[PDB]
């Protein structure tokens, strides 16, 4: 159990470094995506209102 | 799309949610609203399927929906009652069984040397009060090839869609289907009459039967696997995934509330992760002994979180 | 559940699964009674009898062949009293307490009264 | 991507349950967000908006402003809390491993092969043995107390 | 009416469907004790 | 509600209706011999018992929890003969609910599993199929798992106290420590030497057993000869409804085939 | 019993007489149970259900629904098969051995493989 402590702690280490970068990377992405579709919509709304 | 004797509102209602989800680009809408004349509503079933025989004699694939059947029957009888007719049965046509089956039956598909092309017939029959047995009802039902009823007792009870499978049948059998689900789930249509009787004896007292208690917690969990949700049609390849779980016992150990929670994360994860295994099943449509092998190796790993 | 809701959906499932169940088995009750059934079809006949009560509400209009006064429940007070009686709250209660009532407010007042 | 394993890394108190619970579904919905979106940018369709507005010049300016660039919900790696705390924590978690659970393993197999070795020599071993088998028995009731 | 030759299966109803569900417990149950006995009586 | 439909319904219930009738006639038959099997059983517990009463053997303390044994059958269609004795030990055993319970039949073992599952400590099947005699109460007795370490045995069973209804009572059994312990134990000559304690507590048990098994057995035959002619009756009246309905529309047919065939002459 | 023989006739003539009276049987199992059965009772209504499930064979052009292949009896093993088990000499068996097989050839086949 001691043994086995060591190396569940390490990869413990190891993996709360890669699960916030893994946020910061997740939330760039949607915001970017986010933006882009609301400018492409409302240039398409406003193009078919005046079509 | 045929839709006849439905009201002006149904027809723009269909329409319009075809349109927002890339889908009435390549779909021909037949309107035929019960405000008009009794001619044009007869004559809507023949109209729509001249119009799908054109893709199917030069190489293409057509699907007919003839919305609905019974009320293609009531508009023939309004028209030959005033042209000075005698009429049959129920105060219809003679040929009543007759304008039914010759449209049906040009919905067949071809042969190689006239194009490889076919048709889909999907007719609609409304019953009344689940009565199959009368003169509409029957006369639908012996030429085509195979029929899917819709009970009005489990659709209430939230089991989406209502589809009996002690009545239900299919004329093709496993030839129209493919090759990845009829290897998943080549016992899916006997677990469904094991299971059945097996539901009726929790309501007597009986308690015991060890073994019995597998087939039944199975059959409880496939049903709500398979009830899919409005506008939200799966592929091949995620709903071999889905069978080969359900049927191998992977399932039985989740809760029966966890089951809709369940179709959402195994999709996820094997098109992040194992994309390699769900490609292979669109692409070759079959599973061989190393497509078996890694279909139930991750099956195993992903019920535990 | 696209136009009244995920909540409002799963509570008109779940009271037409039990109103269903005890109509099917309705020739058995007649004819050799309500003590031929098991431990979970009990339960379900008498949830059954108490949903099917609590629905009918006195209208305003018919105050002179009812002599009740006229109750108009709201649309978020009806879902809420029908999940809490079918998850086991109001097990203990009468079958005459919800007939011809309104939401959960008015079932636990005309239990009180009929117990004094 | 140890599945069953992360359940059980931790220790005997159950005071990690819940900081284990919170760290897999951060992940999940981080993981879910970016295969629901689209992989790309916007499609921006220029050629049916500019001819069919009312005002003049007004899709098209719209247009190259938006394929520029913009402002976005996104952060740097200069705080970094996480990456500060995993130095600490495998020097005072892992590293203790290196010390107390290799002391135990040489102890007890010097104990095992003293006491099952013949008269007076093997009763100077097991002295030794036993002193072990004491100082574990005392180290077994304060491990799990 | 007349004719009473097995009408209760016939109707499929909820006696008709009580029938059948008795028949095929009763059944299951005797099946796997033929199967544990033949087993262990094969040679 | 077609022509087909009716006279399968009326068909099916008219076969219920004849099965019906049969049972409550068998019923009353079996009702004759039971009633002599239950007649000398109450004379047997009044003269083999009747050293408990002048001596006022009673128990105290509760000694290690208590033991239950409830004594039914396993088959149904007896009205609310199950339903009435799973109601009587789940009153007492609130309580005191580490005592354990003796289930002897199947519908009393599937009842309490739904409220006390970990109270039940034994299951006996096959018991209400034929009468009690004496085998079967003795067997039960000696196999109770350690019947004389408990201070309180109750034995919860059915006493038809009519003959059409009948009322769920319960009678206490001593153990060999409390038989000995008694106020006016010593009144009568009794062998200390030999086994003169352990075997009052020993007869009394397949005693009041054997008891218990004859009047549970004779009010639930009178429990299911009431539900057979309520039963009976009840499918008198859906066949009569049904006969109605089945007239009227045998003459609605007649009326719309003669209708179809004269409309289309005519045209 | 003047074209097919008399022992055919037998046969025939027994086979009908288990199959109609385990109708009237079952009526009385659904409102009573198995209760009501005595010996020959109990033994009648096995013997039915597996005499009727010996008589379905599996059709050659119905093999891509049901999955096993076509099966074909001639008309001295089907009198031979069926005069057995109205004896006695097949009571031993399960009622699964004989659902969707040939003769007897092919009944005895299959409650061997089904056991291990």
């Amino acid at each position: 159990d001691q043994v086995s402590n060591l190396k569940d702690v390490v990869s413990t280490t190891k993996a709360l470094f890669e699960m916030s970068k893994e946020t910061a990377a997740l939330e760039a992405e949607a915001f970017e995506l986010k933006q882009k579709v609301a400018v492409a919509s409302e240039a398409k709304s406003v193009l078919d209102s005046w079509v | 799309y045929v839709a006849v004797g439905q009201k002006r509102s149904t027809v723009a209602q269909l329409v319009q949610t075809l349109e927002q989800n890339d889908a009435m680009k390549y779909s021909i809408v037949v309107a035929a609203t019960a405000s008009e004349a009794a001619p044009l509503q007869y004559l809507a079933p023949f109209t729509a399927c001249a119009i799908a025989e054109w893709f199917r004699d030069n190489g293409k694939h057509a699907l007919i929906v003839y919305d609905d059947l019974s009320k293609q029957a009531v508009a023939y009888r309004q028209l030959s009652l005033l042209l000075r007719r005698p009429p049959g049965r129920e105060a219809y046509p003679g040929d009543v069984f007759y304008l039914h089956s010759r449209l049906l039956e040009r919905a067949a598909k071809m042969s190689d040397a006239n194009g490889g092309g076919s048709l889909t017939a999907l007719p609609v029959i409304e019953t009344q009060g689940g009565d199959v047995s009368a003169y509409i009802p029957t006369n639908v039902i012996s030429i085509t090839d195979g029929q899917i009823f819709l009970e009005a007792e489990l659709f209430y009870k939230g089991i989406r869609p209502a589809i009996n499978v002690g009545l239900s049948v299919s004329r093709v059998g496993s030839a129209a289907q493919v090759k990845a689900m009829k290897q998943v789930a080549g016992s899916l249509k006997l677990f469904l009459a094991q299971y059945r009787e097996v539901a009726a004896f929790a309501q007597f007292g009986s308690d015991l039967d060890a073994s019995t208690k597998q087939t039944l917690s199975r059959g409880e969990r496939l049903t709500q696997l398979l009830k899919q949700k409005q506008y939200s049609p799966q592929a091949s390849e995620e709903q071999v995934p889905v069978i080969y779980a359900g049927v191998n016992g992977f399932l039985d150990n989740i809760p029966i509330e966890r089951i809709p929670e369940f179709e959402e994360q195994f999709i996820a994860y094997l098109k992040a992760n194992e994309g390699d295994i769900l490609e292979a099943i669109r692409t070759k449509g079959e599973l061989s002994s190393e497509l078996l092998d890694k279909l139930k190796s991750a099956t195993e790993t992903f019920v535990a979180t | 559940v696209s136009v009244v809701g995920q909540e409002h959906y799963d509570v008109a499932t779940g009271v037409q699964q039990t109103l269903q169940a005890y109509k099917s088995l309705q020739d058995i009750i007649a004819i050799l009674g309500m003590d031929e059934l098991s431990e979970q079809d009990k339960l379900t006949v008498e949830r059954a009898r108490k949903i099917q009560r609590f629905l009918s509400q006195p209208f305003a209009v018919a105050e002179v062949f009812t002599g009740i006064e006229g109750k108009l429940v709201r649309l978020k007070d009806t879902i809420a009293s029908f999940k809490a009686v079918l998850e086991g709250k109001y097990d203990h209660l009468p079958e005459n307490a919800f007939y011809m009532v309104g939401g959960i407010e008015d079932v636990v007042a005309k239990a009180e009264k009929i117990a004094a | 991507l140890d599945w069953t394993k992360i359940v059980s890394k931790l220790g005997l108190s159950g005071q990690t349950a819940a900081a284990l619970t919170s760290f897999k579904k951060r992940n999940d919905e981080a993981k879910r967000i970016l295969f629901e979106l689209k992989q790309q940018p916007s499609n921006v369709d220029f050629a049916f908006y500019k001819s069919t507005l009312k005002n003049t010049a007004i899709v098209d300016k719209i247009q190259s402003d938006v394929s520029k660039f913009t402002p976005s919900k996104a952060n740097l790696s200069k705080q970094l809390n996480l990456i500060e705390s995993f130095e600490a924590k495998a020097l005072e978690n892992a590293k203790e491993t290196e010390s107390v659970v290799l002391a135990e393993l040489t102890d007890l197999e010097k104990t095992l092969e003293n006491i099952e070795s013949x008269x007076x020599x093997x009763x100077x071993x097991x002295x030794x043995x036993x002193x072990x088998x004491x100082x574990x028995x005392x180290x077994x009731x304060x491990x799990x107390x | 009416v007349r004719s009473s030759a097995g009408a209760v299966r016939d109707a499929g109803g909820a006696f008709g469907k009580r029938e059948q569900a008795e028949e095929e417990r009763y059944f299951r149950a005797r099946a796997k004790e033929q199967l544990a006995a033949l087993k262990k009586h094969h040679e | 509600a077609t022509l087909r439909e009716i006279e399968t319904r009326l068909k099916s219930i008219k076969n219920i209706e004849k099965i019906t009738n049969t049972m409550k006639v068998v019923a009353s038959t079996r009702m004759g011999r039971a009633q002599r099997a239950m007649a000398s059983s109450r004379a047997f517990r009044e003269g083999d018992s009747d050293f408990f009463a002048t001596a006022e053997t009673s128990t105290p303390e509760t000694a290690e929890k208590t033991l239950i044994i409830a004594v039914s059958s396993d088959k149904g269609l007896c009205g609310s003969i199950h339903s009435q004795i799973a109601k009587a030990t789940r009153a007492k055993l609130q309580e005191t609910p580490n005592a354990d319970v003796v289930t002897i039949g199947d519908k009393i073992k599937a009842q309490m599993l739904r409220t006390h599952s970990s109270n039940v400590v034994l299951s006996f099947n096959g018991v209400g199929k034929e009468a009690p005699t004496f085998w079967e109460a003795s067997l039960i007795a000696d196999e109770i798992r350690k019947l004389g370490d408990y201070d309180k045995i109750e034995v919860m069973y059915n006493k038809f106290v009519s003959g059409v209804a009948f009322e769920p009572s319960v009678f206490p059994s001593f153990s060999p420590i409390s038989i000995e312990e008694s106020p006016k134990l010593s009144e009568f000559e009794l062998e200390e030497d030999q086994a003169i304690p352990t075997s009052l507590s020993q007869i009394s048990l397949t005693n009041a057993i054997l008891n218990a098994m004859a009047e549970g057995y004779a009010s639930e035959i009178s429990a299911r000869r009431n539900a057979m002619d309520n039963a009976s009756k009840n499918a008198g009246e859906m066949i009569n409804k049904y006969s109605i309905l089945y007239n009227r529309t045998r003459q609605a047919v007649i009326t719309n085939e003669l209708v179809d065939i004269i409309t289309g002459a005519s045209s």
